[PDB]
């Protein structure tokens, strides 16, 4: 039964980022760690608080939109094993809450620490930069500045007329056991001229029997939008589809795209002239293995007919995971 | 051995 907020009785201390800059398209994170201390008494409901700002995430990647935007958390325990505390994390308002056991009633003086993994925000968070990162804990704020060095999704071949394509899974259920995964493709980043483009989307790298990745007409659905000002996309992949810098064009990829071969979409492009964002709404197996793909242009040059190249681009996942500890008094 | 990303779980 969560009950009172007991924020004015509990303080934090200790607040260290883990490091304060990297490249969260190279699985780049860090973490947030603090003691906290207990002023008083507490009893099995109430509750503390931490709470994320605009630049940073607590679930990254992994999506919990399946799951009533609520991510579950590690209990917080004490030494001989009893749960101190269960903790649960909201992705919409950013919120942790930590409420406590009945552990709690007969203690007293609750000293404890956490460690939580922090991650971007793609979506607000969408370009390069260092961004105002300040942490709240039971009603106490801490500044830190964070800073976000992604890996530049234009990417190619480096002839003016090279395939170019670059891909990431920004979302991925793993709670809900709906298994799906949300990825957005970026195809020619570098917005140079190309003729008979082609797209292939994969969620296998090379060897299928390696990837929990299934693409097909039933487990896949795509959404084509031709951009206007590819200054203006963001360096973490987010992409906003209600955006007005994106034009849907799926109504016009009625006959060019093909599930025939086996875990693999195929796009035909053709002559295109401008950058294109693919969003993909995939699922995986439940075999438990990893979910990797792999994305592949290729095209010939407009001009000549010979001028062949490909471009290919893998994606996956790491988890990271949270831990806390607390306790009180025997008596 | 190019993109990767990270996320968590909670269990
Ligand atoms: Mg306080
Ligand atoms: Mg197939």
């Amino acid at each position: 039964a969560k009950g009172t907020n007991v924020n004015d009785k509990v303080t934090a201390s200790d607040f260290k980022l883990e490091k304060t800059a990297f490249d969260p398209n190279q699985s780049g994170n860090t973490f947030m760690a603090a003691n906290f201390k207990v002023t008083g008494q507490v009893k099995s409901g109430d509750y503390f608080t931490a709470k994320l700002p605009d630049s940073v995430t607590g679930n990254g990647d992994v999506d919990y939109s399946n799951s009533n935007n609520t991510m579950p958390i590690a209990d917080i325990k004490s030494t001989n094993g009893d749960v101190v505390a269960k903790a649960t994390y909201d992705i919409l308002t950013k919120t942790y809450t930590f409420v406590f056991t009945d552990y709690v009633n007969d203690k007293e003086n609750i000293n404890g620490q956490f460690s939580l993994p922090l991650f971007t925000d793609r979506a607000k968070a969408p370009k390069s930069g260092t961004y105002d990162a300040n942490i709240n804990i039971a009603d106490e704020m801490f500044d830190n500045k964070i800073t976000y060095n992604y890996s530049s999704p234009i990417a190619g071949i480096d002839k003016p007329n090279g395939a170019n394509i670059s891909s990431q899974i920004i979302g991925v259920d793993t709670a809900s056991g709906q298994n799906t995964y949300k990825q957005t493709v970026f195809v020619n980043p570098k917005q140079r001229v190309l003729g008979n483009t082609w797209v292939y989307i994969k969620g296998y790298q090379d060897k299928i029997e390696e990837s929990s990745g299934k693409v097909s007409a039933t487990d896949t659905k795509l959404r084509i939008f031709e951009v206007n000002d590819t200054s203006k996309l963001s360096d973490s992949y987010y992409a906003d589809p209600n955006d007005s810098n994106l034009k849907e064009v799926t109504g016009e990829f009625k006959d060019k795209i093909s599930y025939k071969y086996d875990n693999v979409a195929s796009i035909n492009f053709g002559d295109i002239n401008k950058t294109y964002v693919v969003l993909v709404e995939g699922h995986y197996d439940n075999t438990g293995k990893n979910l990797k793909t792999q994305v592949i242009q290729e095209n010939i040059d407009p001009a000549t007919g010979k001028d062949y190249s490909i471009f290919g681009w893998n994606n996956e996942n790491v988890v990271r995971y949270g831990g806390g500890s607390a306790d009180g008094d025997s008596a | 051995g190019g993109s990767s990303g990270s996320g968590s779980n909670g269990d």
